[PDB]
């Protein structure tokens, strides 16, 4: 994933230390990503990438981890 | 041999299934299948499902007053189960699949239910062996661990029997069939909902707002449109779900609107079928409300005010339009059959327009008390300070309000530190006490910091992710951030 993506995701996971690696498999819910937070992260990604998440892509599985969300973003751009 | 409520006794079964006799083939539920096709379940079909689940529950030999934990989303099967429990006088305790294990065990340890029931595909495991376990679904009700054998002592079910118990320490708000039916007969008198309405409900089943919505839709003969979290949490899915199901009323804490207003106001304005909105639990910010009103000009918006211990109290329709100068919305007037006294610190009526006093409520929908906590009950359900000798009680609410020139009420905060997070009561002192017991932490402060406000913990000490888990306390009570600080500044 590119430097923009890490920076945006880091915004919505307050329990992730500045000094700590964003692990691709980290459960974002466990790092403070909540219901509202998730929609803000979607909106930030759509805005920064000009990406559109189709209805089917808007689900908890795609937003559970940075690796799942990066692949979903990547699929939307394609 | 199982006791069953008689048709003339206040009971959720008879009240919520009256439409099964008077209008059997009207819809009670609107859902959308895996293929995005909209389905309806009639009052007739729902009653059939309730009666089948009741026949199966009655085989387990539970006595009236025996507690049943129902772990589910707001689904036709879950509502059939709670109505089956209602018929047999088995108080149900609603819990959500997303309820933390620590929190579910605290409810089991406090309530000591005879039975835990979850959906066929529920993933709850390790329920202690002293509680029966069953699964409900298309296949009926299947036992895994039958509840322990007992003698049935209760001959007849009565209106004062417990319909449900809503749950640091889990507080069980004990609610009688009489109380819940009385709340709905009061609301029915206002003509606020018609049998032609399709009420979208948004709060998960463990919250008192879910039960309110269920009883409001079914007791009116209206259609319930449960909004699953897989639609609710995604504004474009939420809005397509409301359109597809043809929702005419949308109920939820103000928070349900904030993502939609911020990110999809254009699609929101397309909900041509929505004729009303109801919000409760917390303040709705006036700019956001004015925005919502502007987007849906053909919608009535109702501010409902109430606590779990009476379920509801008052409402107003929000003025059309909301004046520019308006500092605070009215919570309006009590429902017919309800009465509010505003008392000073000496229990004396506050008679002057615009001076705040503590809300004391007289209600036909009063909770019976807090489960196994008569001291908490005595603090809240008190001798009527205007009529102490009759034995009559009032709800001492902890809320302040003042009256306007027309006598309308205005919420003026509380007598304690209680705040609302997504309409959920929170005692910041409780989150503070808990973080103070995390090994490493000497001082702690929890506050709402301003989009919707977030619970922030400031601590003197460290793994903020581990301290989070140690909290993960209920869900809404878990800090959005835990910031280590050198000193708590006064
Ligand atoms: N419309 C409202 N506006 C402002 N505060 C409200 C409103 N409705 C409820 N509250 C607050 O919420 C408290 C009750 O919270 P709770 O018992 O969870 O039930 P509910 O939020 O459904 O009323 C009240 O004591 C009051 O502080
Ligand atoms: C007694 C009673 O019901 N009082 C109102 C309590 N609050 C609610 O009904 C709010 C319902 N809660 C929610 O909808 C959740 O808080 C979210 C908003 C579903 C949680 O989102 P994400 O934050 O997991």
């Amino acid at each position: 994933w590119d430097d923009q993506f890490e920076a945006i995701v880091r915004r919505y996971v307050p329990f992730l230390g500045p000094d700590e690696r964003l692990g691709g498999g980290s459960e974002l819910r466990d790092l403070g990503l909540d219901s509202m937070g998730t929609v803000e992260l979607l909106a930030a990604l759509e805005q920064a990438y000009g990406a559109r998440f189709v209805d089917d892509a808007l689900n908890m599985e795609n937003f559970a981890t940075p690796d799942a969300l990066w692949a979903t973003l990547s699929r939307m751009i394609t | 041999r199982a006791a069953r409520a008689r048709e003339s006794v206040d009971n959720l079964y008879w009240f919520m299934l009256a439409a099964a006799n008077s209008a059997p083939d009207t819809p009670a539920f609107v859902t959308r299948d895996g293929e995005g096709g909209v389905r309806t379940l009639s009052y007739r079909e729902l009653r059939t499902r309730v009666d089948d689940f009741a026949a199966a529950l009655a085989e387990l030999g539970l006595d009236v007053d025996d507690r049943v934990v129902l772990e589910a989303n707001v689904t036709p099967d879950a509502v059939a189960m709670l109505l089956a429990c209602s018929l047999l006088g088995l108080p149900f305790i609603p819990v959500s699949p997303e309820t933390p294990s620590g929190r579910l065990r605290s409810i089991l340890d406090t309530a000591e239910p005879a039975l835990f029931a979850q959906a066929e595909d529920g993933g709850r495991a390790d329920v202690p062996a002293t509680v029966g376990t069953a699964r409900f679904g298309a296949g009926g009700l299947r036992v895994e661990r039958a509840p322990r054998a007992r003698v049935r002592h209760r001959r007849e079910i009565v209106g004062t029997d417990t319909a449900y118990i809503i749950f640091g320490r889990p507080k069980g708000v004990v609610m009688s069939h009489r109380s819940v039916v009385s709340l709905y007969r009061a609301i029915l008198e206002q003509g606020l909902i018609t049998p032609e309405d399709r009420i979208a409900t948004t709060s998960p089943l463990q919250f008192c707002f879910a039960l309110f919505d269920i009883g409001l839709a079914l007791g009116t003969g209206a259609a319930l449109v449960p909004v699953p979290r897989e639609e609710l949490n995604w504004p474009r899915r939420f809005l397509a779900f409301l359109g597809d199901t043809g929702a005419t009323q949308v109920h939820g804490v103000p928070s349900i609107w904030r993502p939609v207003l911020r990110h999809e106001p254009e699609l929101l304005a397309g909900l041509d079928r929505v004729r009303g909105i109801l919000f409760t639990g917390e303040d709705f910010p006036l700019p956001e409300l004015r925005h919502l009103q502007g987007l849906l000009p053909h919608a009535r918006i109702v501010n409902g005010y109430g606590a779990t211990e009476s379920m509801a109290c008052s409402f107003t329709e929000v003025p059309r339009p909301i004046p520019s100068d308006l500092e605070r919305l009215s919570i309006g007037f009590p429902l017919p059959g309800f009465d509010v006294s505003l008392l000073d610190e000496h229990g004396r009526p506050v008679e002057e327009i615009g001076v705040a006093g503590q809300i004391h409520l007289r209600a036909p929908s009063m909770f019976s008390g807090y489960w196994d906590d008569p001291e908490a009950t005595a603090r809240v359900l008190v001798s009527d300070p205007l009529d102490p000798r009759s034995g009559r009680t009032v709800l001492r609410s902890g809320d302040l309000a003042y009256r306007g020139e027309d006598g309308e009420l205005y919420f003026a905060g509380r007598v304690d530190a209680q705040v609302q997070i997504r309409g959920n009561r929170v005692e910041p002192g409780e989150v503070e006490r808990r973080l103070l017991e995390f090994p490493g932490i000497s001082a702690a402060v929890a506050l709402l910091v301003p989009n919707d406000p977030v619970l922030h913990a400031f601590v003197v000490v460290f793994d903020k992710a581990k301290a989070r888990a140690f909290c993960a306390l209920p869900g809404y009570m878990i800090p959005a951030n835990i910031v280590a600080v050198d000193d708590i500044p006064l």
